[PDB]
RNA sequence: UCGGAGUACAAAAAACCCUCCGAGUGAUUUUAAUCUAGACAAACCAGUCAAAAUAACCAUAACAUCACUUAUUGAUCCAAAAU
């Protein structure tokens, strides 16, 4: 990711936030296709896949828009650890 | 073809004679009550208790504890008369509550709540999340001492780690601070594990934090044969659970076997049974506090797998089994066309000489 | 005659899948008339009061505790009217579940 | 099939390759009668091809 | 007495349609019924009788 | 290789408390005859004697995983009149901050319509509330 | 030319959709309330 | 059935069942339900589900319509845009 | 022709110009969607349930209800409708 130069330096950095899960830790971005027995068709949605992460990166529109279906959880469990976490005293 | 029941019919008590002179319960909640006794008694005939895992039902418990403290029931109970006597007797407390404004001083509650019954509700969510099954296999104890511990998330931040809790492992990258009442003649061992999360050994856990020979309520002060490593559970599964175990020492006990190396980073280096290492020092160490969380992986694991153990970092999916479809059949009579997908391999034409 | 129409099949309503049977999910446990047998733990209801299995597992049958629901006037009437030491029993079906609900595998290690 | 017929040398890849072509290797067979309008080519070869 | 069978059109302006029972003494039907097409909870009118 | 490498490639997970957070585990759907729903993991259960206001967390094992009663020193000796409306708040708000602390953020509650209506009740519930912890527990995930 | 018909159709029904179902609930409340008046005005003359 | 025409000597087809069924290669036969058109009023939609799909014949019935159908009727046929090519190979059928 | 009870005592099925009750619909508004694992039942045709998933609506909102509820029904073709 860092040594491709076809890629710009802002959207070369905003990829290694949003998919930093799939970034590898010599610092490869890897992509994955499954679906057809032809690997034309593998490759192609790979390309495809690649094409539209650089897209959406390379929108400065792109709001990150989140669903609240299977954050709630994630919110709620978030401020009611934040409950506790509120606790006032300097350590270490 | 008759049989005889084994044993008592329910209802065989009451006497169906002169029914008009028998009490009923006209409340819908009586009822109910009455009946989740009923349903909590062991029958003699086939029961959903009996099928769906009571969990062993009857089990005699060996007790690895520390004693009891002893206390005088008659004193105690009088001075709890007299105290609820003299809140009584306020005017201004029934104010508060007629006009149904009142609250609950509630660091007090946990206070008293921490010194009395405390130890015991520790226990049973300690039987719930299974730490007594996957440590010491049957063993329960009562957590006499409190263990108060917290980690530092910033310089006015304190996330504390109760029982059951759910942390994240950024808060958890540094040794937290251990707080507990004890005076000195006294030895501590403190104790840091991971109990699932171990990647070869399914019966096997991870010694996280081990310190030794604590004087006192002094943390620092006792050698460390195993130095903090910060919590890694792996991406795929979710909440690894940590406990904190205290134990309560006599002798200075001295361990080179069970001693580990200063950076540690080796994972065949940690690998524990906190059940064997108990087995071991038995004599001496009796288990006291307890304090446990659980935790689910986040962003910063990434950096210990890589910077630390120079892993790569593994995850994991959640796989469900496939779904299970009947033998097929040459003539499926009456089944939807749909039918034929169903024993597809792929979607795919496939033109087998043409 | 003064006698007609008594002619009319069977309906066939029994029970299909006996204790200690395997079933799949969805298979048809019973089927009635009246509430015979009641459905009990991982077993629907259908709305002809037939009782068939929500997950793929083993059939068992128990006696147990019967308590209505309180948007039921009859049943709680029943309820009410009964000496202070009784208490109903009804038949049930459950399905103990087989299968663990699903297992974590290693994808990929990066 | 195509790969196959040309490997083995029935149709030459030199020669522009038509329908006649294919009918001379017996690599296919068409039936205007049955309303055949003629040859449709599918990717079940590709990788290979 | 006797019921009807009747043709009830959507407002939604889909073509949509779907037949009910009504009272033949009562009042011409107007109900809320679901349009697929629309995918929504919309008003239906009675346009036409078919069936007596 | 490196010998920490090593992973075997079906991972256990001992911990019981675990799908349930996922939310993947299984409920009981079930019952439906009879009353209250059995499909949960984690069901409030408030119990009024003539006396004292007990409020126990459960699991559908019937195991009481944390609780809140009256008849405890701790609660008893802070307050007024074990059975009053103020009790039942009183409990709820303690009830709230163990459960926060156990790691339990949803449960079920299954009122009787004429306990819905009560007063002690509805600010059980809102103490419950404002303590953090949401009644109506989460879907199940390809339930 | 069809396809174009059609939604615009749709659209310009569907933005008379809430005007229509609220005119239309209050004309049945308007119904009741005329029925349950008449009703308890025939009461009270029959009860004199 | 007419076994033996007049003109031709050969076997003749019965319309009747062109019309109303349709072979797939592997043979089996599908077809519509009956009365899947009629008086859906007075119907459940669970019930106007069931009716509105195409369902298979079992042997017996198969081997009738085959009886009934010349050789013509169960060649391989390649269809342009053809919704049940998809369908007419059997796979993973283990007898 | 269709349903309930007995005959047919406890899984199913089970006859008579056998013994008895019924049905060929009302009333009401909660107007009751799409798609699909798996089953019941079954000579065939017909009948029955139903998870998950979508879409509708509280913004994690799918069993029309009552009358013993069970029965209130009719294949192809062909006609009328135009969706
Ligand atoms: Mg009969
Ligand atoms: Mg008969
Ligand atoms: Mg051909
Ligand atoms: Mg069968
Ligand atoms: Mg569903």
């Amino acid at each position: 990711l860092a040594s491709a130069d076809w890629i710009a330096e802002p959207v070369r950095l905003k990829l290694a936030v949003k998919h930093k899960n799939r970034i590898n830790r010599s610092g490869e971005l890897i992509l994955t296709s499954e679906c057809s027995r032809y690997q034309f068709r593998n490759l192609a949605d790979c390309l495809q896949k690649l094409r539209d992460m650089i897209a959406e990166a390379s929108q400065p529109a792109k709001e990150p828009s989140r669903e609240d279906a299977e954050l709630r959880r994630s919110r709620i469990e978030n401020m009611n650890r934040e409950r506790l976490r509120k606790k006032r005293i300097s350590s270490a | 073809r008759r049989a005889a029941p084994l044993g008592p019919m329910p209802n065989e008590d009451i006497d169906v004679s002169d029914l008009e002179r028998l009490k009923k319960y006209r409340s819908f909640d009586r009822y109910r009550r009455r009946a989740e006794q009923e349903a909590r008694k062991p029958h003699w005939w086939r029961t959903y208790r009996e099928h769906f895992g009571e969990e062993s039902g009857p089990k005699d418990r060996v007790d690895i504890g520390l004693p009891p403290p002893k206390v005088s029931r008659t004193q105690q109970l009088l001075e709890r008369k007299q105290a609820l006597r003299e809140l009584r007797a306020n005017v201004e407390e029934e104010r508060a509550a007629r006009l149904q404004t009142a609250r609950i001083p509630l660091e007090a509650v946990r206070a008293e709540w921490e010194r009395t019954c405390g130890p015991y509700h520790k226990q049973r969510l300690a039987e719930y999340c299974g730490l007594y099954r996957d440590l010491f296999h049957g063993a329960t104890f009562v957590p006499r001492v409190p263990l108060h511990v917290a980690y530092a998330v910033g310089e006015d931040d304190l996330m504390p780690v109760y029982h059951g809790n759910e942390v994240t492992p950024t808060e958890a990258a540094q040794a937290p601070e251990v707080t507990y009442e004890a005076d000195e003649g006294s030895l501590w061992t403190l104790l840091l594990t991971n109990l699932d999360g171990h990647l070869l050994e399914p019966d096997a856990e991870y010694v996280h934090w081990l310190v030794t020979n604590i004087p006192g309520n002094r943390v620092t002060e006792g050698q460390e044969t195993c130095p903090y490593l910060p919590p890694f559970p792996a991406r795929g599964s979710g909440f690894h659970r940590f406990a904190f175990l205290l134990f309560k020492q006599d002798k200075r006990i001295d361990f080179s076997g069970d001693t580990r190396p200063s950076p540690c980073y080796q994972l065949a280096q940690r690998t524990f049974h906190t059940f064997d290492f108990y087995k071991k020092h038995q004599d001496a160490m009796t288990p006291a506090g307890l304090a446990f969380f659980q935790c689910r992986w986040d962003d910063s694991v990434t950096r210990v797998f890589h910077q630390l153990l120079d892993m790569r970092e593994p995850v994991f999916e959640f796989v469900r089994p496939p779904p299970y479809h009947p033998k097929q059949k040459r003539f499926p009579h009456r089944q939807p066309l749909r039918y034929l997908d169903r024993y597809r391999d792929s979607h795919e034409p496939t033109y087998g000489i043409y | 005659s003064k006698n007609l129409g008594g002619k009319s099949p069977g309906k066939r309503f029994g029970i299909k899948k006996m204790e200690g049977h395997y079933v799949h999910a969805g298979n048809i446990l019973a089927t009635q008339r009246h509430f015979r047998w009641h459905p009990g733990a991982h077993v629907g209801l259908g709305k002809n009061k037939c009782l068939y299995a929500l997950e793929e597992g083993v059939v068992r049958y128990t006696k147990e505790v019967y308590v209505p629901n309180p948007s039921n006037s009859e049943a709680v009437d029943l309820v009410t009217r009964l000496p202070q030491g009784a208490v109903l029993y009804k038949t049930f079906v459950h399905v103990v579940p087989a299968k663990p609900e699903g297992t974590f595998k290693l994808v990929a290690m990066l | 099939r195509l790969q196959y017929l040309i490997d083995l040398g029935r149709v030459d890849p030199t020669q522009p390759i038509d329908l006649t072509q294919l009918v001379n290797g017996r690599g296919v067979t068409i039936q205007p009668s049955k309303r055949d309008y003629g040859v449709q080519l599918v990717e079940e070869g590709a990788d290979t091809f | 007495s006797k019921t009807i069978l009747v043709k009830m059109m959507s407002q939604a302006g889909t073509g949509f349609s779907f037949n009910t029972k009504r009272s033949r003494l009562r009042e011409k039907l107007t109900l809320l019924h679901y349009d697929p097409v629309v995918k929504k909870k919309v008003l239906f009118v009675e346009q036409k009788k078919i069936r007596s | 290789p490196v010998e920490n490498e090593a992973v075997a490639p079906e991972f256990t997970n001992r911990n019981p408390r675990n799908l349930e957070l996922l939310a993947v585990a299984r409920k009981e759907r079930g019952w439906g005859t009879v009353w209250p729903s059995r499909e949960f993991w984690h069901r409030l259960r408030v119990i009024r004697t003539q006396h004292h206001i007990e409020a126990l967390v459960e699991h559908r094992n019937g195991q009481v995983v944390v609780s809140a009663s009256t008849r405890e020193w701790a609660i008893k000796k802070h307050l007024y009149s074990t059975r009053n409306v103020v009790a039942c708040e009183s409990v709820g708000r303690v009830l709230a901050e163990r459960c926060l602390e156990a790691g339990i953020n949803f449960m079920v509650y299954h009122p009787t319509p004429w306990e819905a209506a009560s007063d002690s009740i509805k600010r059980l519930q809102h103490a419950m509330t404002e303590g953090g912890v949401v009644l109506r527990e989460p879907r199940r995930i390809y339930e | 030319q069809k396809r174009q018909a059609r939604e615009q159709l749709i659209e310009e029904c569907m933005a008379k959709m809430p005007q229509m179902i609220e005119n239309w609930r209050q004309q049945q409340q308007e119904r009741r309330e005329k029925e349950q008046a008449d009703k308890d005005r025939r009461a009270r003359l029959q009860a004199e | 059935v007419t076994y033996f025409s007049s003109r031709k000597g050969k076997r003749k087809t019965v319309k009747a069942v062109i019309y109303r069924f349709l072979r797939l290669h592997s043979g089996l036969w599908l077809r519509r339900k009956a009365g899947y058109k009629k008086k859906l009023w007075k119907k459940t939609a669970a019930r106007k589900r069931r009716l509105r799909e195409f369902v298979f014949c079992n042997k017996t019935q198969s081997k009738l319509l085959d009886k009934m159908t010349t050789s013509f009727w169960k060649r391989r046929n390649w269809y342009a845009d053809d919704p049940y090519q998809k369908y007419q190979d059997r796979t993973n059928l283990k007898v």
